[PDB]
């Protein structure tokens, strides 16, 4: 492609799989550098690491 | 946490214990193992002789009972029917399963928090002693009352 | 008065009048402060106790609105949520002289239907927020017993207003989820109807893949291809029948 | 198989998707001899053999 | 008060279920640990069912949540 | 002397009865799409072969649950005194029905279960084997 | 003033029809919902049938409307 060549055809691949994260969460170690939460009404856990 | 609960809404222990051993001391059978509970109800205090019809005054018993079952958080609830052997086999498992539907009915009708309510009657399939010799005021006769409490 | 104003007006050439009108000059300029404030806080007072007490009735009969709202039930068997369909009847359109427009019905997907992990809820639409007032600000107090009496009844207008403008909050909620549940209701007898195509969704199968560090055991990939849309084609329509 | 069309691949799956701007579609497909494409709304088969 | 009242007294809590064990054989029906099982069908709080509460400093009263829905019955009228 | 109409009640809520004017429109328009589908769409068989009745199968219970499918019927699995077998991966996507009813049968339950589960489960029960199977779809 | 009066009392207002229920099972002749029928003939203000009374300034007392129309009867005389 030249320099003006701006125009680039568009390619879609295979969507990912999961988040690797969901594994340690799942486990029940949080993520590094995620925050606590506050769990009420039940017995669960909750974390927050990238603001999700 | 004073907005969160303290206790179970309507919740006294002691009035539990207490309206328990009010229910054993005027005959009602009240049985615990664990968290699995139990209550036996003699069907002549309830029903007239062999026929599904009942007392105007067995209303206080059942909401009494209710009163009762009210107090437990549950999920499962079931009642079983006995009675004394009359003319057949088909016809005392027809009274035990109408007698049941009926409590059934009405235990539903009050406001009770539980899931899933199993309803069987089974005649005079098992007794409960060798004595045989009574009518519908022998202990066999009776409606039984079984759960595990949740939590 | 100004009704009778030949008899107002020979009133008003009194001079007894003219000093009349200076006692009322300050009830007409101690005035306007009380209503605004006391306007304020009684649509606080009403917003925020009309939002609780039909947010109790709301709970209190919260059972039947999941007995009548069943999207599970029109969830598509590929976990899509199907689209929201308008129609409209008798249509037409003057946009001025000398040219008018008009139609039989008219059909108009307002949402395109998509992917979806768990069916909606009423909740997300009909349940309101309530925080309960805790700052009752007071700019004046009312002096006179008649200034109080005036702003307990302009807090007691505010009050009603507050309740009024929670119903009509209430209502659009109702309406928009009405929209959407028949949208959902005319999508489903318009498939039946054999007017818009179905959707089309493509699977995609692979076994096992990964490296030595991760694997992943049956990489299944699920997409939908083709939307549902109206289709033109008038003869490939079934009419109905009833007894 | 890869295929180079103006048509579009509708049942089967795919994995690599290019597409130009000018309508030319790359599709790279498993060892598939029966395929479905929806030509502008109707759907026909077809059937490739060795 | 008194949650094994007229009974053993309170043993001790299990914060497994979260449940007090009297000292008589029997589960008290108080709650000791916040991961117990509540019931819990009414909440406060502006902007649910949505992004949540946007925790911007707007200068006005208007509060808009965080998914774009705005607020209007938490926000302030004239 | 003095003159009255039957019917009267406790004071009313003006939003239950916008609510009840929203869903008497609702529920017509299900019932003539529903009235519509029955025309167009021609039966052909009943689930009733597939789910016969026997006995101990008559006792009877009043249910209201809207959760997961497998507790329930597992739940009632254990109420039959039979055997459960499970066909096919549970997906990831969980199947749930909510239930309200009341002094129903276990066939008749199960019947209604199946239907509301629809496509993405069948269920079938062998009384000579004394077993109740579910199958998930074979789809995807 | 009292509109179930002489009756049993006012139970609620039925919004559907906007009308007060009696005790007893009669319908008052008060209304309580402004979307109901107010039979009423007479109105008030100006530029009337027109595109109302437009709020521009106006430096005499010559009140125009939107659609062009000016209510003299409204306008400052001389």
């Amino acid at each position: 492609y030249g320099p003006n060549a701006k125009s680039m055809p568009t390619e879609e691949g295979i969507p990912p799989s999961a988040n690797d994260l969901l594994l340690h969460v799942l486990e029940g170690v949080p993520p590094p550098g995620s925050r606590r939460l506050v769990v009420s009404g039940g017995d669960a856990r909750a974390w927050l690491s990238n603001e999700k | 946490v004073p907005k969160l609960p303290c206790r179970v809404d309507g919740a006294c222990d002691a009035t539990i214990i207490k309206m328990m051993t009010d229910l054993n001391k005027k005959g009602i059978k009240v049985a615990s193992v664990g968290q699995n509970y139990l209550i036996s109800i003699p069907a002549s205090a309830l029903f007239a002789d062999q026929s599904p019809r009942l007392n105007w005054a067995s209303y206080s018993l059942l909401n009494e009972i209710a009163a009762f079952l009210k107090q437990f958080r549950k999920i499962a609830i079931t009642v079983t029917s006995y009675s004394s052997k009359y003319v057949s086999v088909k016809r005392e498992r027809a009274l035990t399963l109408a007698r049941s539907r009926v409590v059934s009915e009405y235990l539903w009708s009050q406001g009770v928090d539980s899931r899933i309510i199993f309803t069987q009657g089974l005649g005079s399939d098992k007794p409960i002693t060798s004595y045989t010799l009574g009518g519908d005021r022998s202990p066999n006769a009776r409606v039984e009352i079984t759960f595990r409490r949740a939590v | 008065g100004d009704t009778g104003s030949l008899a107002g007006l020979q009133a008003m050439a009194d001079s007894k009048y003219t000093r009349a009108q200076k006692k009322q000059k300050m009830g007409k300029i101690r005035e306007m402060a009380l209503k605004e404030t006391a306007l304020s806080v009684g649509a606080q007072a009403g917003l925020a106790w009309r939002a609780k007490i039909i947010d109790e009735q709301l709970n209190k009969q919260a059972r039947n609105l999941d007995a009548i709202y069943d999207f599970n039930s029109l969830v598509l068997e590929h976990n899509i949520l199907p689209p929201v369909l308008l129609e409209g009847r008798n249509t037409l359109n003057l946009a001025d002289a000398q040219s008018i427009r008009i139609s039989d019905r008219t059909y108009k997907v307002a949402k395109q239907a998509h992917f979806i992990t768990t069916p909606p809820t009423w909740r997300q639409y009909l349940w309101m927020d309530y925080v309960k007032p805790e700052a009752p600000n007071v700019t004046l107090l009312p002096k006179t017993k008649a200034e109080k009496e005036i702003w307990c009844i302009y807090t007691e207008r505010g009050w009603k207003n507050g309740i009024d403008q929670a119903n009509t909050i209430l209502e659009e909620n109702i309406a928009r989820i009405k929209e959407d549940f028949g949208g959902m209701i005319l999508y489903r007898k318009l498939l039946a109807m054999n007017m818009v195509s179905p959707p089309y969704v493509s699977h995609t199968d692979l076994g096992v893949t990964g490296d030595g560090s991760e694997i992943h055991i049956d990489d299944r990939v699920l997409r939908i291809t083709a939307l549902p849309e109206l289709n033109v084609n008038s003869a490939e329509w079934r009419a109905a029948v009833a007894k | 198989m890869y295929v180079r069309t103006n048509l579009t691949i509708l049942s089967p799956g795919w994995l690599a998707s290019m597409t130009s701007a000018d309508g030319t579609h790359a599709y790279e497909m498993q060892k598939s001899p029966v395929l479905l494409v929806s030509w502008h709304g109707k759907v026909m088969q077809l059937k490739v053999e060795g | 008060d008194g949650c094994c009242s007229k009974m053993g007294g309170i043993n001790y809590c299990d914060s497994s279920a979260g449940r007090l064990v009297c000292n008589n054989g029997f589960y008290s029906t108080c709650y000791c640990t916040r991961h117990a099982v509540m019931d819990l069908q009414f909440l406060m709080g502006c902007c649910l069912w949505h992004g949540g509460v946007y925790p911007q400093l707007n200068s006005s009263g208007l509060v808009v949540c965080n998914d774009g829905y705005v607020s209007e019955e938490c926000s302030l009228q004239k | 002397m003095k003159f009255k109409k039957p019917p009267i009640n406790n004071p009313s809520d003006d939003a239950t009865i916008k609510l009840a004017e929203a869903a008497v429109s609702v529920s017509d328009s299900m019932l003539e799409m529903a009235k519509v589908e029955k025309v167009i769409t021609p039966p052909s068989k009943d689930n009733t072969l597939t789910i016969p009745n026997a006995y101990n199968l008559q006792a009877r219970a009043s249910v209201d649950w809207s959760g997961p499918i497998e507790e329930l019927t597992a739940r009632i699995a254990k109420a039959a005194h039979f055997r459960f077998r499970v066909l096919g991966k549970s997906p990831s996507v969980p199947v749930l029905i909510s239930i309200s009813t009341k002094d129903e049968s276990l066939a008749e339950i199960l019947r209604d279960i199946d239907y509301q589960a629809g496509k993405k489960a069948s269920i079938h029960v062998y009384p000579n084997s004394q077993v109740v199977e579910l199958r998930y779809a074979k789809i995807y």
